[PDB]
């Protein structure tokens, strides 16, 4: 019964973010973490009683107000460095028992909002080279120059999302991996029978989800607005 | 040190083998003990609970406890899939009344794929056609790939892909690059060959 | 059984002025070491024992942070309580938990207990396999479902069979001059004529740790249980104990009443006289 | 040391 | 509710003789509720700065308090314990003897 909103959210460096928390188990004790990718877990700020918050490891530029037992809502402030990360929310019944996490809310915090891209979706055939020594067929999909790494792939087979035979990367690759603000780039494959792709009646269809500004948020560029959209790109059976 | 260690290097077992993750933590009066399993992008989610020295069976996945020794591990059978994530150890302290948690451990179950036909292939853009990406497929799970050593040219790991059309699994990488005179011979150069690949015309 | 780590919470409602006062205290054996009072103003877990001011800043703020919101679940068992017998706001009522472990010889676990009280008689308790629970009225088992539902006796169990008998021997050995020790007691007899043909023999014993003491009046070698007034045992303030049994007399025959005090640190028994 | 934070009745 | 009667005990910390400072203790025990107000007088007079000990209790759930405070005794000066309880309709008043 624990939730966190948004699931994903992005501001501009110097101004304050507010992630909610809300939990529905009554249990006396919150806490908060960010995880950062590749390096675990760290305590932010976590609570016992209804007003009694103590600081954590790593409580710099963050600020938190236990008003009420049924929500912890953390504020980071422009005084944290580094406010990029995932950060999650856990509460349990007592100090020392264990602990149950919300769905985490993925903070990205930028320079500026010029870094944000939609990603660029296509899809690949596949070769007949591979159509006959193998009796299959993969359809390879790549989604490019996008940033932040919110994104959600997803293959789509005749109008129905479908996973057998669908390998996604675990989390994309910076395209160039020495830059800070690089751009992330993320590769999927779907594989089907030659006999199967060979039908010109199979609708093929990658479908990407990408999670960058609200409409609420100012865009001064004359570029096109990198707002939270849908990106995608078809394709149909060739008996070729 | 932490209050709670774990080895964090990336530990592979083969599927359906037993897999033994391990965990070991500094006595802070130390009493509860459990095991969480995140999935990449998700949260962590609690899977496993001992509070007394011995094993505990629930589902596929044991946990054994010992206490003399600061030791707590977490037994997997039947390697699946599904079970690929990281495993974090949870500790608790009655020194304090605190809770820590492991760095985690990433676990990735490998396919055991027979009658592989490693080769690279090139598929081109179904509506660009001036696009070009290569792919690694078919290739056995001994075989590794690494990230190439220009910029221009992108990489990416394995993946096993499962048709349940059929019985069997392949792992396949892919590489493109915007060079524009790129062949699909020249970046899994960099990545160790098994020599049995198939490279079209 | 050797030794004894124990603890003792209360929790008395003020309604009408003011919020439930929670108390707390600690004992090994029969010394004190920690104590807290939601009345008192340090407001954090305190010593009372040498040995245990050695302790890091964790130990003490993690055991305030227990006392804390131990005395938030006793608030909340307070009002729960009032319902199960629907008694109303206005009578003040009290809560008393307890509980700890008993090791033997070898210092290893050797007895659990943890009992919970309402308004001084016996609500629920943990039994000896510390596997069950023995529920004192029908309020009693609704409890005992929540709580075996949510296998309370098997992490209770793990504080009595194991941290407990661990920090047990933690606090043995770091006070070895103040709990290991075993004093005897400092005994003597006075006279006091009530009448011309009785008087009292006064047995006294004085200076002892621990607590445990038995003083038995025997008349020329037989156990005599008439006209013998006993006092329970009295602290002295000075961490040790103090208890007497006297005996009323006929005058002239004081030679045959004898007194005997049995003690941890008597191998044999004392005999006391007047003379 | 004390003992986890308790039930509540 | 269970109310039970405050068992009361006078006595000094060492065997008292005249001119040595010595303490004089209070044991209340055996008594239900907590709230209860103890008193050591010298002489019928309330002696200020009593220190008690903490509150705890028994097996059967009763308390235990020791009220004592710094003293010195001669041939003449009375001295006792004023406790005050809901079981007690008036305060009871415990004398301390030099042989009890």
């Amino acid at each position: 019964g624990i939730t966190q909103s948004p699931k994903y959210l992005f501001r501009k460096e110097g101004q304050n973010v507010t992630l909610s928390c809300e939990q529905n188990l009554n249990h006396d004790a919150m806490y908060w973490y960010r995880q950062d990718p590749g390096q675990g877990l760290r305590l932010i700020y976590y609570s016992q009683i209804v007003n009694d918050f103590q600081k954590g490891d790593i409580a710099e530029g963050y600020s938190v107000s236990r008003e009420k037992k049924e929500s912890f809502p953390l504020t980071v402030t422009s005084a944290q460095k580094n406010p990029t990360a995932f950060y999650l929310c856990a509460s349990s019944m007592g100090g020392t028992y264990e602990q149950y996490f919300g769905p985490g809310t993925r903070l990205t915090v930028t320079e500026d909002l010029k870094n944000v891209f939609p990603p660029e979706v296509a899809v690949f055939e596949p070769s007949e080279a591979e159509i006959s020594h193998t009796q299959k067929a993969t359809l390879v999909c790549l989604a490019t120059g996008f940033y932040p790494d919110h994104v959600e792939l997803s293959w789509w087979v005749n109008g129905k999302e479908v996973h057998s035979g669908v390998c996604t990367d675990p989390q994309p690759l910076k395209e160039q991996p020495a830059l800070n603000d690089s751009r992330y780039a993320l590769s999927s494959r779907l594989r089907v029978s030659a006999t199967f792709w060979q039908d010109p009646r199979n609708h093929f269809r990658c479908q990407v989800q990408f999670y960058g500004l609200s409409e609420n948020d100012e865009w001064t560029q004359d570029r096109a607005k990198p707002v939270t959209q849908i990106v995608s790109a078809e394709a149909w059976g060739r008996a070729d | 040190q932490k209050e709670v260690e774990q080895n964090s290097g990336p530990l592979s077992v083969p599927e359906g083998a037993i897999a033994s993750l391990n965990c070991t933590y500094s006595d802070r009066g130390s009493q509860s003990f459990f095991w969480y399993r995140q999935y990449s992008g998700k949260s962590p989610e609690l899977i496993m609970s001992i509070y007394s020295n011995g094993d505990k069976e629930d589902g596929r996945f044991t946990a054994q406890l010992n206490k003399a020794s600061q030791y707590v591990s977490l037994l997997i059978r039947d390697s699946q899939p599904s079970d690929s994530a990281t495993y974090l150890c949870a500790v608790n302290a009655l020194l304090g009344n605190q809770f820590y948690f492991g760095t985690g451990t990433s676990l990735t179950v490998i396919p055991n794929i027979q009658n592989p036909d490693p080769a690279v292939y090139q598929l081109r853009d179904s509506k660009s056609s001036d696009k070009s990406v290569c792919l690694f497929t078919d290739f056995d799970s001994q075989t590794n790939v690494s990230q190439s050593k220009d910029s221009d040219v992108y990489i990416t790991d394995k993946c096993v892909l499962d048709m349940r059309s059929m019985d069997f699994k392949s792992n396949s990488a892919v590489a493109w690059s915007n060079k524009s005179d790129f062949a699909c011979a020249n970046a899994f150069n960099n990545s160790i060959i098994p020599e049995d690949t198939f490279f079209p015309s | 059984g050797s030794h004894s780590m124990r603890y003792f919470f209360t929790s008395v409602s003020r309604p009408g002025r003011g919020e439930p006062r929670f108390i707390a205290v600690g004992y090994v054996d029969d010394t004190q070491f920690v104590r807290f009072d939601s009345d008192a103003a340090s407001q954090r877990m305190e010593p009372r024992a040498p040995w245990i001011e050695q302790e890091g800043p964790e130990y003490w703020d993690g055991e305030t942070r227990k006392v804390k919101a131990h005395s938030q679940t006793h608030r909340v068992d307070l009002g729960t309580l009032r319902g199960y017998y629907n008694q109303s706001e206005a009578g003040s009522h009290t809560v008393q938990r307890m509980y700890g472990c008993d090791v033997g010889s070898d210092w290893r676990f050797l007895r659990g207990y943890h009992q919970y009280a309402y308004d001084g008689k016996d609500y629920i308790a943990l039994k000896e396999d510390l596997r069950s629970w023995t529920a004192a009225d029908m309020a009693a088992q609704t409890t005992k479902h929540k709580w075996e539902a949510a296998h309370v006796a098997e992490q209770l169990r793990a504080y009595l069979e194991g941290t407990c008998v661990e920090w047990l021997r933690r606090y043995l050995e770091n006070g070895k001059e103040t709990l290991q020790r075993t004093d005897a007691p400092k005994t003597h007899m006075t006279h006091h004529a009530v009448s011309d043909h009785e008087a009292t023999l006064r047995c006294w014993a004085l200076s002892f740790y621990p607590a445990e003491i038995t003083l038995t009046w025997q008349r020329d070698g037989e156990d005599q249980t008439q006209d013998t007034e006993l006092v329970e045992t009295r602290p002295a303030g000075d961490g040790t104990f103090q208890k007497w049994a006297a005996v009323v007399v006929p005058s002239g025959q004081e030679q045959r009443y004898t007194c005997h005090v049995q003690h941890e640190g008597l191998p044999k028994p004392l005999t006391l006289r007047w003379e | 040391i004390m003992d986890q934070v308790p039930f509540s009745v | 509710m269970i109310q039970r009667t405050p068992k009361i005990q006078v006595y000094s910390r060492h065997p008292a003789e005249n001119g040595k400072s010595n303490f004089l203790n209070c044991y209340v025990s055996g008594f239900h509720p907590s709230d209860i107000e103890v008193d050591l007088l010298k002489n019928g007079e309330r002696i200020e700065k009593v220190e008690h000990s903490d509150l705890s209790f028994s097996k059967d759930w009763s308390f235990y308090l020791l009220y004592y405070t710094e003293f010195t005794p001669t041939e003449k000066d009375e001295y006792a314990c004023r406790v005050n309880h809901v079981t007690l309709s008036q305060p009871k008043i415990v004398k301390w003897d030099r042989d009890m």
